Formats: structure tokens, C-alpha cells, sequence
């Protein structure tokens, strides 16, 4: 065994080694490793993606304007998201301008995204960690629906409907085929709601389980599709036509009520379930706020996103901020430049790739992706691992460092930033949460605080959506109706040699794709994605990432059942598909 | 009771299970409480680790023989199987065993019937489809990328419904929703047969909805439903929001020159 | 002034006359006046269709497969029910059987419009006669939630639920812009129900307007669209493919889940809306159990409908009885032939036609439709009524007997009907909602009645969808698919000269074409239709009809204000295109 | 404030007022309650007889050159006018009273458009379109047996956003949903283009969803957007439910031979 120490941790291996592997209620992919000492408490992490596809190697000498379709395969969660980054990426590199309604649908399509992944993350991945379902069939129906109109003015409130629901859990259990809920954690003595809150959560999982699949009707207007829309560079191909003959044939004035007619119903369902439900778990778990803090009190890191001036990525621009803090300083927000090869790198030292140097870190621009699949010394064999090698490479996740510096990415990371740069609504929104919890802001900086932070950004991004869809709708009474711009559509209207970065925020944080076009073709293709960042393995100082920070120092009550553990990871919501790409 | 689903996941998105849940009739919920018995699935399920292991394990025993094995994702034949790894060994070891005492496989989307983005050029992983693993066992393929979410749910009621397979074409994808071509069913072939298309984005004919032929569609090469049954509730699908069709549910789609050229 | 004795009734026109022109909350066009005693009882009762067009006109030289589409736009509200009778009249005549699957479709149709006419009666037609909206603002939202969940598990009754629809209402209001609610009759002595159980009621009006549109989604699926669904002499063009090439072409696996989707959701909506107000209202208003007989406890009709046996219209096979009742003598239900020329007949001595001897009536395959707007002296002129002349003629309605006598049709005829003949299931129902009311059966036979007979079918309906839907899949798992027979399309092969009935029960009551073709075109063609029954002027006896009768004898509060006489005449729920055609 | 709307009704089968409630965005309830003032409706009103007589008065003299007038139906012009009575006098008395104080008319249906069914051969009534009777206002045609209900909704809402009456073709029907054919953006038509038709009810041709031109469709002569916006909440529309189109949309639809004649 071996202790060190790096970012006020101590990094000690000797001691019992838990295993937890699949990691579910996750896209899947991925491993977790834990040490913990006589006292039930983790002295040491270790965070593993446990596939990889290439998509880098595969984008090589493709046709740019091809390249969003191929990236959007990352992931079909955060559906979209690679695809709005591709397009701002080539978009870079030429040189192209898109007209004021292509990025206001565009804007449309990502807090579209933002609503539904973080909602349904909030009931069907996260949920099970704090709602005891079995315990839901103990409960009296009248205090459930009492306990809820105390909480909310959402209607489906009745006692019958709480007793409905109820029975309809009692005979889904009755035949003993328990599914989902089969050799589940139900009663382990970190399950803090009463029997009435578990009913109230579970009616509401099943709520939402149905209303999800319209909020994506939105992106189906637009973008034809969902999972996995369509998008041009250029702009958007959803050409638009109100009052002139073949209007049957575009975005019409039929199509755009059906566009307003999703986003009001999204607000409501958003600030009338979700949001109580967020402060409910927080009210009956106030210890979770003094759990799991990792790096979110050292570094953060977001990019901005949502550009309401087309084609500026500024400061001005930007209605979601971007900065880093490191060193617990947050008196002073620092910009990032993505084009600076000091700031972003990532190193390989501890994962499956090979570089000329593994002790140092390349910028995107400078990226290689070699796979290597190399264990080393692990407990078992190279194809039948028992306990991974943290000392050797050991993940298909690359290790992404800011200035060097390990970051936390994601909603908690974006709300400390935008809070400490001064944004009005952002300083409101959580000192009204914070308030009513009786917690200090402090509070935020933990497990809880990334669960409340996640809700807080859903009602944001339901208010934006009618922002956006009014900012629309004002060009169209202008006659203003233009959705792309082609004068450099065709590729002899490009340089021989050119290159461009393209970043907003994704639900889960900060994401960039760097692209290099050389005579006609893709040349160099290299994707920074939120996940890599948050499940990242060591560097060469042996600094730790965010998920291995955050596990870091946690009491298991129980240490063959690993709820602690998964619920400090499902409080980032992992998408290891994209970590690995 | 209900019949027993395992559904596993190799290398892939999660675009297919996320359209599953999209489906408007029957709802995914109503799917999951009353239709069938879904007793694994990594996406879903309370239980992590060393008790999700333990799931597999008893279900795959007590209905060895009785259950549906759903697929979503290909095993990569690369690095000794260790592109894709689950409980530390490679996920080809853990399909095997599920398809072995499986009474039937459904194949959801291109990765499972076919390789899709990861078997495209180069194909780094040397990501191969299911029916190249498994011959001994009756195998649906139901591709696109991913399906429709209705779709999905027609051929699961069917199959509950009428307790039996659909009807396949000799590829192995059920004739009600591939038996026929995008453009067979399209409704802007009118202006396809007239000569009336889009020749730049934005242009007056795509204003007026003229075909997208002249802009790479792929429609006329594709089998598909997504022309008459269309997509999320029946709200749209690729062409009639402005794109052409990519030719996501055929076999080797990403490798047949740019999107934008034309069929 | 005269008076003379007719069923029971003395006819009265002296003192005061008022009139009610025009009667809303109906299709529209209907005149109605009475003479009022000077204990402001009604003592004459007089009621007139002020509309005509002339489809039995414009149906001659048609081609008999046509015929369908153009009675169809007889009426838009009960939508569908004149093409069935037209399909079952044409193929009567020729001597044409469906395939099983298209009678069961053809049931779910007319199961489909009963559900939707019903329901949209009880709220967006007569539930204003008995919710006084204006007063819901001074409701309590908690005692609201208390009293909608003491009556039914229906989920949406929360506090906040009912304070938001209340401040939607006072919004509206505040301005001065009160639309659909200005001059109403609020605060009219005859409105008794406390102000907690008018807000939930205006809340109700507000989620059936709401939920209506998903009905016909039924309608849609295998009739194209509604209003105004397709149909074909032979069965139904809506072809069916489950299993093989092209059945994305037809109706498949995915259309039948939305069918499904949709029929679960009109039963839970019925069960747990519409059934426990219609009691509430009954719980509220018992006086109304002894006001509006009419004709209800002296002369009832139905023809029977939905049957379940493929063209088989005996009674083994109707599932909805028929039967006549005569001179209150409910033990001998008598049987309906509308072939026999002594049965169904109508006299025009008081309505706007020509006969040859106007003294005498003729049986539908004798009808004659001439008409001849001829008021006599009603006090002003030709182009301007004051005053009908009802010892002459005052009506574009045309006045139908059985045997002679004056029917009442529609859901109270059938409840009795079916009652009486000891169908077990109407028995048990009937027998176990009067006494919830604490009432007689008697009490049925009134225009409370009318209103709880109306919601009791729209549940046996919902649960007769589910039935039929149940009896298509089992042919389909069988491979019977047939939805159309052809042998007999083709003119060649029909008789050179035949006639037909067609024959049903609309949501309003008895409903019958009768068709005569020669030479491959339509020679005749005769309809007489439920509000012709019920909304008939007098014949050369002297005898009233059932809206006449109803009216009889009822006290009014306030002469100027006619709440007292649109609650009997809504209870009939008037359609009054369909009356005249 | 919001605009005030008076709705009246001629000779009519109600069909285009049931269209309207059917709306699925905006939902009607939201049309009335935010949109417009519906001021006067005999078919949803709570007044009756002299207290709606009084609305009427009331609304077209205070809001005298402000308010859109609605219309449902057609005037008859036989037996005087009295084929259809409205408080004791002629319907065509409403109906020019009412339209003097409109600042536009929006004419309803085919029937307040053309004539429909009441005045096919003979039309006994002498029944005649609104355009014949008011010759000094703007009239909007919104044709069709009924028009879709999502069609009337979304030229409301045009009005009520934009601040102005639609764009029209030459014979005053909204470009935006009439401008183009059924036919030209039908998803049968790749079968009309291969000589692909059923030939009689329930063939082979019929199960696959083949081209109804011999069966009598009148796609190719009608102008509306069923094909492409659809009906119900793109649920279906007649040609996708296995009928020809009746021509419904169209001036004289009724007289031009039988439904099951070839165009
Ligand atoms: S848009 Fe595509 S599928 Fe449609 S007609 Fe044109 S080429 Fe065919
Ligand atoms: S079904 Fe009618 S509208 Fe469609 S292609 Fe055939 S003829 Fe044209
Ligand atoms: N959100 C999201 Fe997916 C990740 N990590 C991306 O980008
Ligand atoms: N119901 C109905 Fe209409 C009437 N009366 C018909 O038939
Ligand atoms: Fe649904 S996993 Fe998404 S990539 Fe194309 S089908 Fe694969
Ligand atoms: Fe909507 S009233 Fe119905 S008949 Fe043809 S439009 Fe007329
Ligand atoms: S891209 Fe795919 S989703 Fe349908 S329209 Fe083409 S098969
Ligand atoms: S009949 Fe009418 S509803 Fe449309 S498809 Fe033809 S115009
Ligand atoms: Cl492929
Ligand atoms: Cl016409
Ligand atoms: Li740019
Ligand atoms: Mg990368
Ligand atoms: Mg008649
Ligand atoms: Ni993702
Ligand atoms: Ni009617």
C-alpha cells in the first residue's frame, strides 16, 4: 500500500477494497473502487469508463459539414448538445455568420435539452437514492395528499389519486416480480423521508416518466427528431414561411403554437413538482449539505453558454456566464480562452492512450487519441480484472486540468460562478433556496447542493425558453425571416487551411470540440466533454478529479451496500459515453 | 405474470432506450407496470454493483429458457474484448451468457443490427454486429438510430398481444414498419416527380416544402416508417422539418459519401 | 282567447305572452313562447324550428353510395349518426352484409359520438341553467378541495388548483369583458348551489372543454376526421394490415394503442367527472325530480341500436333496446316495425309544407317535403313575427306519431324502455341511483331525470368501447381482417327498383331513413329524426309534443327571465338542424 | 383588452363551431379566456331571448367599427328570407346589421364561402354565400366541410399577433393554408406516380395504402392543407384513413359527379 497527499486529502490504500461495478442508473460504463479503514470511512477513489468507440479517429477526412451528425452519436441523453458544439466548431474555422432566428432556435434547442435532461435525471436516475419506494405502500393516503398541498398548487393532489397510485405499487409487487425495484437498498437506515414523502415521490416519478416525452416535441418541430435532431452549418434547416403560398410546407404560424403550447406546459410541471420535491429532499436531508463537497469549495470551471447576440461568444453576449476559481478563491472569477495552450490540456498518464511525453499535457489543438489498453499489475488479469492499478493507467477517461488545476464542471460549478460574477437572478434564485432550507451558503458546496442546483437550472431554463420563443416571434412580425446563410456553404469557398473551436454548456457542464480542416477535409478532430472532466483519473502530481474528491472522506453505513457512494455520483448525473467518446 | 425482459447494453448512446421511453400508446410506464416484466436494465434499476450482479444472475436461472433478451449497443472484437468491459471482464462474455438462455433477441437500433458510428471507417474498436456472435438463436433486427419510439412499442404490444415473432423480411426486420421505402410514403414526392427541389438552404422552394433530392436526401435507398407514422406523437420527421433523410436505418449508412450528395 | 283538453293538459292562451327568441345553448334556431296564468304558471306552450334547407330535396337523382356524405352535414353536432343510418338504409334496400369487423368498428363510431355529444351537453350546453358562475368568486379554494374530494377520487382538487381557476375568473371579469357570461341570469332564485360547489363545477366546465378534443381521436383513426368522418356502403374504407409489407399503409399495431390510449381515457374522465357531478346536481335540485314530466309518464319510443350480431337488427342482437309505451301503461311494452304503415306517420296541418289532404298522416316511403312558408296572422307581418299562430301553421318541423299518439325519444325513452322490458344491468342502475337520491322511480320521469339518464349512458358507452375494441383484436388474433364487401358495389348488380330503412338511436333518441331507389339513383328519400319527435308542433287532434308537455304547468319566478324554461328544454338536449334538415 | 369577436350563424349544420372547440393549440378554452372576446355565440352563451338580443345591441353599438364579425352558415334568399328566422325577421337582416359595424368578416366553412350542401341541386332555399349579400367589407374565406380545427386556430392567433388580416389568394382564402393542393403533398402519391391504386374496397392494394385516384379521391383539384397539417392533432386525414377527398374545400364540390367518379 501507499499514502499521499494532494488538494488537503489523504490518499491511503491499504484497507478493505470495495468494488462497485455496473454502475447503474447511469447512460452505463462505468467502474468505481473505493478503499475504506476500520471506521467505515473512504480513504482513497477510483473512478474508471469502461468503454470507448474513437469517434475522433472516425471523424478523420470527413467532409466538415458532415461532422455534426457523426458527433450528435456521442450521446443520446444530451442529444443535441454535440451537435450544436460541431456546428459553432466549423462555423469557427470558415468563417461563416448565421442569421439572428437560425441561433435563437438554436438557443431553443439547448434550454429544450436543459428541461427535459435534467427532469428526467431528477426522478428516473437520481430519485431512488432519496425515496424509499417500498416504504410508499405504508403510507395513509390523506397525509400524502395533505404533505402535498402544504408543499404546492399542483393539482393532482387527491387522497383517491394517492390510494390509486398506492394500489397500483401494491399489485405491480404482489406476483414477486419486483423488476426495477428488485434487491434494491429499500430500508437502509440513510432512507430519512416519511412514509407520506416516499408516496408523494413515487406518484411524482411516474408523473414525470409520462410528461417527458413531450417537452422533446419541441426539438421535433425543429430539428425533426428526437433522440438525435437534425442541425445545418450554416444555421438550421426548419426554413420558415407565416403568410405566403406552400406555408404547409415549412415552420408555420400551426407549427409555432404547437412550440408555445410545450413550453408553457414545461414551466408549469417544472415549478409546480420538481422544484417543491427538490426543496422536500433537501429539508429531510439537511446532513447531505456537509457531504461530498469534492472540489466544488477549490475549482470550478464553466465556459458559458447561450449567445443572445448572434454570432458574438463574449462576455455581453452570454446569458449563462462563463469563468474559473481555483485555490478556494472566489473573489476572483478568471476568464478562459479555449484557444490558449496553457489553460485546457489533458494528460494520459493514468488512462488507455498513448503519447510521446505522458508526464505533460496537450492542448486540444495538439491532441492524440492512440488507444492503449494496458492494466498493468492489476488483482486478477488483463481480461478479468479484480481491483484496477490507480498507480498505473487504469481508464478510457483522459485527464482534463485547467492552468493545471483539477475542476469541478456542471450546474453547482455554473451557479457558483454566476453567483460570485454578481448575475442578479442567480444571487436571488439561491439565497431564496438557501433561506428556506436555513442553510449557509456554504450548503451548496456538497451532494445536496449539486441535486438543488440542478432543479434551480431547469425553472432557468424554462424561463428562457419563452424568452427565446418571444424573441422569434418579434423578427417574424419584422419580417425578418431568415434561418441560414449559404455564401460559404460550398467547400471551394473555404481556406486551404484553417481552425476553430466550438463550446457552450451541456446539462452535465462545460463542453468543447476543436476542429482543423486542411483541403476540404477534417484534419484534426478533438472533443473535451463534461464528464471527462468531472470522472477524470490522475496526472502526474497525482492531483485527483471531482468524483474521486467527492467520494473522498465518506461514511458507509453498510459497506457491502454502496448508497452513499451512488449517491454522490448520481449527483453529477454521469454520462460515461460521453466521457470517453 | 409477466413475460421476463433482460435488456443489456454494449457499445452505444442510449439513443434507443431513450426513444423507448418517448412512446405515446401504450405510455412506457404503463409498458413496464402492466405489459411485460422488465427485470434488468442498467439504465433503470435501483440496484448497483455486487446486487445488480445478483439480479442477472437469479433471472437468467429461475427463467432460463422463458425470458426476451433486448440488446442495445455491439460487442468490439478489438483489445480482447476490452473496449467495452462489464463486472472486469469483456461485455461479449456477459451476451453470450444472456443470449443463451433466451427464448428470442430483439435487436434495437443500427449498432445492434448492423455496427452504426462506431463501425464506421475506420472502425477502431473492430465493433461487430450481434448476428455475427449469435447464430443459434432467433434474432429481430430493428434498426435506425434511433427507431421510432412508437414503433418500438407496436412490435412489443404485438408480440404480448399475439405471443408470437413478427413477420420478418429476409434481413430480419419486422414487413409492417420496414416493408417499404421512406420515399415510398413520402408526402413531398409531388414535387420530386415535377422537378421541383431545394438547391440551397433557405431558398424560396424550401419555403414551400419542394423535395430534398438535390440536398443528399436518402430517402429513395431507406426502409423505414418515419413517412407515414413520423416521429414524437406523430409531430414530424427529418424531411418535413427541412433536412433529408441520412439513411440511418440501412447498413453502412455513415460510409456511402456525404450526406449531402446526392442518392 | 280559447282553451280546449288534450292528454291530461288545458290548453290556455290567455294571459301574458313572453317569448324566447332566440333559445342559445343549442345548435341554434329555435323561436319558443308561452301564456303564463296570473300565478305566473305556464298554461300554453308553443315550439317552433325557424330553419330549413332541404337535404330530403337535394338527396333525389344522388347515387345511392353518395348519399351518406350528404346527410352527414344534416348535423355537425351528433356528427355521424345520419351517415350510418344512410349506409344501413342503402344496404337494406339492396341487400348488402358487412364484414363483423366493420360493424364493430361502425359500433365504436357511434359509441365514440355518444360519449363526446353527451358530455359536451352536460357542461358547454346545460350546466350554466345550474351552476352560477359569477358566484364561484366568492368561494372558499380549501372548502372547494374538501367538497370535490368527499364526491370522487378525481386527482385534481388541490387548494391551489381551485384558487388559480377562480383567479382566472375574476381576471376575465374585472375588465368588463364578460363574452359568453354577460346579461346571464346569475343570482336567480332557482341557483342553489353553495358557492364552493359552483367553482367546482366552472373548474369541471373548464377541463371537459379541454378534454372533448381527445374523444374523436377515435373518429379519426378509422372515419379520417371530425366533424364530418368518411364511410362507404359495405362496410368502412379504413383497411386493416397488422403483419405484413406495407401496414404503414393501413390500420396497424400503432393506430389500435392510440384507440386504446384514448378509450381508457374517456372511461377514467366519465367515471370520476361527469358521473358524481350529475349526482351532485341531482343531490342539490330535487324539486326538479317533479318538474317536466311531459310526455315521459304517458308515451316513451326507441327503435334499439348497436347491434352486435353483423347485420342482424333483432332483438337478440341490439344491444340498446326498442320499444314503444303507450297511454302510461309502462307493464305491455309494445314492438316497432317502421316498415308498417299504421305506425310511424307525420301530419303537416301545423308546419310549413303542402300535403294533398293536410288532415292525414303519412308514412316516411309516402312522404311528401314541399314547403310553404305560411304563418297566417301573427300580429306584424310575413317578414317580421310577433306572435305565432299556433291553430295554424308555426313551424319548419314536421309533427311524427306512433299509432297516433305523442312520443318522447332520447336517454330518458330508452332508460325506461329498457327498464320495463327487465334488462338486469338498467334495473340494478336505476334502482340504485334513486336511491342515493332518496327518491321514487317516479322521480326519473321529470327533467332531473332527463339530465341523470344522459350521464348514465355516456358510462355505458365508455364501457361498451372498450367491449367492441375487445371483439375487433380477437378477430384479428383469429386473421379475420375483412373491413369491406364488394360483391354488390357496382350499379349492375342491384335491383332495378327496391327500398330500404335504416334505422338507430342517436344521442337524442329514435333516428330513421327511409330510401327508395330506381334505375341506380335515389327516387326518395325520408327522414325523421329525434328532435323532429320531440320538438313537433301540434297535429289535427289538437295533440301537443314532448317539449310542449314538458313546459306545461311550470311555475315561473321571474316572467322576464326565462331560467325555468331553458332548464326543461336543455334537458332534451335540442338540436334543431337535425329537427327540419 | 382584447378584441371584441361577434359569431353569428345562417343556415349551418354547426360543424365549423365544433371544428373550433377541437383546436389543440391554442386550446379553444385559452382562445377565449387570453386571445379574443367572444362577445356574442348563440351555440355557448348563457343569455337567451330578449337578454341576448340586448348583448347584441349592446356590442355592435358600443364597439361600432372594432370588432370582427364571425359568420357560420348562409342566407336563404326564398320565401323571403324566411327559410331562416332570427328574432321573428330574416337571418339577412342579422346579418347586414351586423356586418355594417365590422371592420372584417371571417367567412367560415364552405358554406359562408360558397354555398355547400344546402345549396347543391335544386337548393330549395335559394341559399347564397356571404360575399354576394355584403360587397363593402373584407371577407376572409376559411373553406372546408369544416375547416381543420388547428387551421382556424392558427389564423386567429396570425390576426391577433401580426395585427392583420392573412395574405389571400385571388378568390380571398388565406395563401398560408390554401396556396397549395392536396395532391401535391400527398404521401400516397409515389403510388399515383408507379400506376400503384386500389380498384375496389379492402383489396390487396387497399392493405398496402396505394393511390385512391380510381376510387374517386379529389386530391388533385382541391386546395387545403389536410395533407400536410392534418386533422385531430395530426392524428389522421381522409385519404390516410383509406377515403378519396370529397373535394369539401371547393366551390360546388357537391354537383361535380359522384365521390366515386374519377377526377
Ligand atoms: S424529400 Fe427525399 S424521400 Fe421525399 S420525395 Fe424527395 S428524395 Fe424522396
Ligand atoms: S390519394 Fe388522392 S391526393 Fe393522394 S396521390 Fe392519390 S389522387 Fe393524389
Ligand atoms: N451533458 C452532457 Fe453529455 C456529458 N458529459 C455532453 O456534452
Ligand atoms: N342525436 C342527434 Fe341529431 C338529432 N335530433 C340526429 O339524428
Ligand atoms: Fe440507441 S445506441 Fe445510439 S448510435 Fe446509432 S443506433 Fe446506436
Ligand atoms: Fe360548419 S356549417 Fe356544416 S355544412 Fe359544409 S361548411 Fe356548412
Ligand atoms: S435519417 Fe433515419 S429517422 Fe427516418 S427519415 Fe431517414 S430513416
Ligand atoms: S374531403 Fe375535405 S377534409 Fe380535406 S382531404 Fe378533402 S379537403
Ligand atoms: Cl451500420
Ligand atoms: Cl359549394
Ligand atoms: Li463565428
Ligand atoms: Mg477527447
Ligand atoms: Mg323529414
Ligand atoms: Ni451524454
Ligand atoms: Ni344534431
Amino acid at each position: 500500500s501507499t499514502q499521499y497527499e494532494t488538494q488537503g486529502y489523504t490518499i491511503n490504500n491499504a484497507g478493505r477494497r470495495l468494488v462497485v461495478d455496473p454502475i447503474t442508473r447511469i447512460d452505463g460504463h462505468m467502474r468505481c473502487e473505493v478503499n475504506i479503514n476500520d471506521q467505515n470511512v473512504i480513504t482513497n477513489a477510483v473512478s474508471c469508463g469502461t468503454m470507448f468507440r474513437g469517434l475522433e479517429i472516425i471523424l478523420q477526412g470527413r467532409d466538415p459539414r458532415d461532422a455534426w451528425a457523426f458527433v450528435e452519436r456521442i450521446c443520446g441523453v444530451c442529444t443535441g448538445v454535440h451537435a450544436l458544439a460541431s456546428v459553432y466548431a466549423i462555423e469557427d474555422a470558415i468563417g461563416i455568420k448565421v442569421p439572428d432566428n437560425a441561433n435563437i432556435i438554436r438557443n431553443i434547442m439547448l434550454a429544450t435539452l436543459w428541461c427535459h435532461d435534467h427532469l428526467v435525471h431528477f426522478y428516473q436516475l437520481a430519485g431512488m437514492d432519496w425515496i424509499d419506494v417500498l416504504d410508499a405502500l405504508k403510507a395513509d393516503p390523506r397525509k400524502t395528499s395533505e404533505l402535498a398541498q402544504s408543499l404546492s398548487s399542483w393539482p393532482k393532489s387527491s387522497p383517491g389519486y394517492f390510494f390509486d397510485v398506492q394500489n397500483r405499487l401494491k399489485k405491480f409487487v404482489e406476483g414477486g416480480q419486483l423488476g426495477i425495484f428488485r434487491n434494491g437498498y429499500w430500508g437502509h437506515p440513510q432512507y430519512k423521508l416519511p412514509p407520506e414523502a416516499n408516496l408523494m415521490g413515487f406518484a411524482h416519478y411516474l408523473e414525470a416518466l409520462d410528461f417527458q416525452r413531450e417537452i422533446v416535441k419541441i426539438h421535433a418541430v425543429f430539428g425533426g427528431k428526437n433522440p438525435h435532431p437534425n442541425w445545418i452549418v450554416g444555421g438550421m434547416p426548419c426554413a420558415i414561411n407565416i403568410d405566403e403560398s406552400g406555408a404547409v410546407g415549412a415552420v408555420n404560424m400551426e407549427r409555432l403554437n404547437l412550440v408555445q403550447s410545450i413550453i408553457t406546459r414545461t414551466a408549469d410541471f417544472i415549478n409546480n413538482v420538481m422544484i417543491p420535491d427538490a426543496l422536500a429532499i433537501g429539508q429531510f436531508n439537511k446532513p447531505w449539505s456537509e457531504i461530498g463537497t469534492g472540489l466544488s469549495d477549490k475549482c470550478v470551471l464553466s465556459y458559458g453558454a447561450f449567445p443572445d447576440i448572434a454570432n458574438d461568444f463574449g462576455e455581453k453576449s452570454l446569458l449563462m456566464p462563463g469563468g474559473a476559481v481555483i485555490n478556494g478563491d472566489f473573489n476572483n472569477v478568471l476568464p478562459v480562452d479555449l484557444v490558449d495552450p496553457q489553460q485546457v490540456q489533458e494528460f494520459v498518464d493514468h488512462a488507455w492512450y498513448r503519447y510521446p511525453n505522458d508526464q505533460v499535457g496537450r492542448h486540444p489543438f495538439d491532441g492524440i487519441t492512440d488507444p492503449w489498453y494496458n492494466p498493468g499489475d492489476v488483482k486478477g488479469s488483463d481480461t478479468n480484472i479484480q481491483q484496477l492499478n490507480e498507480q498505473e493507467r487504469y481508464s478510457w477517461i483522459k485527464a482534463p486540468r485547467w492552468r493545471g488545476n483539477a475542476m469541478e464542471v456542471g450546474p453547482l460549478a455554473r451557479t457558483l460562478i454566476a453567483y460570485h460574477k454578481g448575475d442578479a437572478a442567480t444571487v436571488e434564485s439561491v439565497d431564496r433556496m438557501m433561506s428556506a432550507l436555513n442553510l449557509p451558503l456554504s450548503g451548496i458546496q456538497s451532494t445536496l447542493g449539486r441535486i438543488l442546483c440542478r432543479a434551480h437550472e431547469a425553472q432557468w431554463a424554462a424561463g428562457k425558453l419563452q424568452y427565446f420563443f418571444d424573441k422569434l416571434m418579434t423578427n417574424l412580425k419584422n419580417g425578418n425571416l431568415a434561418t441560414a446563410s449559404t455564401e460559404k456553404w460550398e467547400p471551394a469557398t473555404w481556406p486551404t487551411e484553417c481552425r476553430g473551436v466550438g463550446f457552450t454548456e451541456a446539462p452535465r457542464g462545460a463542453l468543447g470540440h476543436w476542429a482543423a480542416i486542411r483541403d476540404g477535409k477534417i484534419d484534426l478532430y478533438q472533443c473535451v466533454v463534461p464528464t471527462t472532466w468531472n470522472a477524470s483519473p490522475r496526472d502526474p502530481k497525482g492531483q485527483i478529479g471531482a468524483y474521486e474528491a467527492a467520494l473522498m472522506n465518506t461514511k458507509m453505513a453498510i459497506p457491502e451496500q454502496p448508497l452513499e457512494i451512488l449517491r454522490t455520483l448520481h449527483s453529477f448525473d454521469p454520462c460515461l459515453a460521453c466521457s470517453t467518446h | 405474470p409477466r413475460i421476463p425482459v433482460v435488456w443489456i447494453h454494449g457499445l452505444e448512446c442510449t439513443c434507443c432506450t431513450e426513444s423507448f421511453i418517448r412512446s405515446a400508446h401504450p405510455l412506457a410506464k404503463d409498458v413496464i407496470l402492466s405489459l411485460i416484466s422488465l427485470d434488468y436494465d442498467d439504465t433503470l434499476m435501483a440496484a448497483a454493483g455486487t446486487q445488480a450482479e445478483e439480479v442477472f444472475e437469479d433471472i437468467i436461472t429461475q427463467y432460463n429458457g422463458k425470458y426476451i433478451l433486448a440488446v442495445e449497443g455491439n460487442p468490439p472484437l478489438g483489445e480482447q474484448g476490452m473496449f467495452c468491459i462489464s463486472s472486469g471482464r469483456p461485455f461479449i462474455e456477459k451476451l453470450k451468457r444472456a443470449a443463451a438462455g433466451a427464448s428470442a433477441i430483439i435487436a434495437w437500433g443500427t449498432c445492434a443490427s448492423w455496427g452504426c458510428v462506431q463501425a464506421a471507417r475506420p472502425n477502431p474498436t473492430q465493433a461487430t454486429p450481434i448476428d455475427k456472435v449469435i447464430t443459434d438463436k432467433p434474432i429481430i433486427k430493428v434498426p435506425g438510430c434511433p427507431p421510432i419510439p412508437d414503433v418500438m412499442s407496436a412490435i412489443i404490444t404485438y408480440m404480448v398481444t399475439f405471443d408470437r415473432l413478427p413477420d420478418v423480411d429476409r434481413m430480419g426486420r419486422p414487413l409492417m414498419f420496414y416493408g417499404q421505402r421512406i420515399h415510398d410514403k413520402c408526402y413531398r414526392r409531388a414535387h420530386f416527380d415535377a422537378g421541383e427541389f431545394v438547391q440551397s438552404w433557405d431558398d424560396d422552394a424550401a419555403r414551400k416544402g419542394y423535395c430534398l433530392y438535390k440536398m443528399g436526401c436518402k430517402g429513395p435507398t431507406t426502409y423505414n416508417a418515419c413517412s407515414s407514422t413520423r416521429w414524437n406523437d406523430g409531430v414530424s420527421f427529418p424531411i418535413q422539418s427541412g433536412h433529408g433523410c441520412l439513411g440511418c436505418a440501412e447498413n453502412g449508412f455513415w460510409d456511402r459519401g456525404s450526406f449531402y450528395s446526392r442518392v
